[PDB]
């Protein structure tokens, strides 16, 4: 049973660029979509991207990015101190044919 | 929108374009279902 | 425009078995194939159940299988999902989750989702 793997934790300072990697196999992300996912604490968790660089309306442009491979990543910037949250990878599976989630990764604005 | 409606299961349906100092007129006749 | 209520969320004894009546408003039901998407406090998502537009279950997680029971109705735009013989692993927090598509399964991506309900499990 392949599962996905997300950084537990990231932190950087307002401004920069932060990588998020959802590293997995041929399997979940060598061969299909990924999506992914924020979440505020206590809240539902809602879109914010598909077809791996995508974005629903009102995703922040700020926080974007594609890999290829086995891995997929995302990409942010202009950290606002309210973009403190966690970040889900969302994948189907070829062969096991169970969608898979990614750990969660939180995002800390110092 | 959606102030008319609440709630709904629907059968039929149907799209189209737009029916229209200016007169529009109509006849709406229902018959034999 | 689109929101989820759901039901069935209360303490439950290790035992007893469940039902978790998800709704919908404001969408065609009989279009999208819906999902139940469970989360522990203090973890990230776990996938629970699945659903297409036919009711023709998509299949369970490894670790509920045989023990979960989803279906639909599209008349009274609803999505049930009967527990049967919970434990303590159990309790989490259950979205009604949502899909785009009607299948289900070539990378989909869940547009909206429910508050979710609370299930605890214990003595
Ligand atoms: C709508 O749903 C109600 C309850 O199932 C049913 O009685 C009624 O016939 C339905 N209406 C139509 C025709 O969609």
């Amino acid at each position: 049973q392949s599962v996905l793997t997300q950084p537990p934790s990231v932190s950087a300072a307002p401004g920069q660029k932060v990588a998020i990697s959802c590293s997995g196999s041929t399997s979940n992300i060598g061969d299909n979509f990924v999506s992914w996912y924020q979440q505020f604490p206590g809240t539902a968790p809602k879109l914010l991207l598909y077809d791996d660089a995508r974005r629903p309306s009102g995703i922040p442009d700020r926080f974007s990015g594609s890999k290829s491979g086995t891995s997929a990543t995302l990409g942010i910037t202009g950290l606002q101190t309210g973009d403190e949250a966690v970040y889900f990878c969302s994948t189907w599976d070829n062969s096991l044919n169970v969608v898979l989630f990614g750990g969660g990764t939180k995002l800390t604005v110092l | 929108f959606r102030v008319y409606s609440s709630a709904n299961n629907c059968t039929f349906e149907y799209v189209s374009q737009p029916f229209l100092k200016n007169l529009r007129e109509f006849v709406f006749k229902n018959i034999d279902g | 425009e689109v929101q989820l209520v759901e039901s069935g969320g209360g303490l439950v004894q290790p035992g007893r078995s469940l039902t978790l009546s998800c709704g919908a408003s404001g969408f065609t039901f009989e279009d999208y194939a819906m999902h139940w998407v469970r989360q522990a406090p203090g973890k990230g998502l776990e996938w629970v159940s699945g659903i297409d537009w036919n009711s023709g279950v998509i299949g369970y997680a490894d670790s509920v299988k045989g023990r979960f029971i989803i279906s639909r109705d599209n008349a009274k735009n609803s999505l049930y999902l009967h527990m049967r013989s919970l434990t303590a692993e159990d309790t989490a927090l259950y979205y009604c989750a949502k899909d785009v598509y009607s299948e289900s399964g070539s990378g989909s991506y869940y547009d909206y989702w429910g508050q979710g309900t609370l299930v605890t499990v214990s003595s």
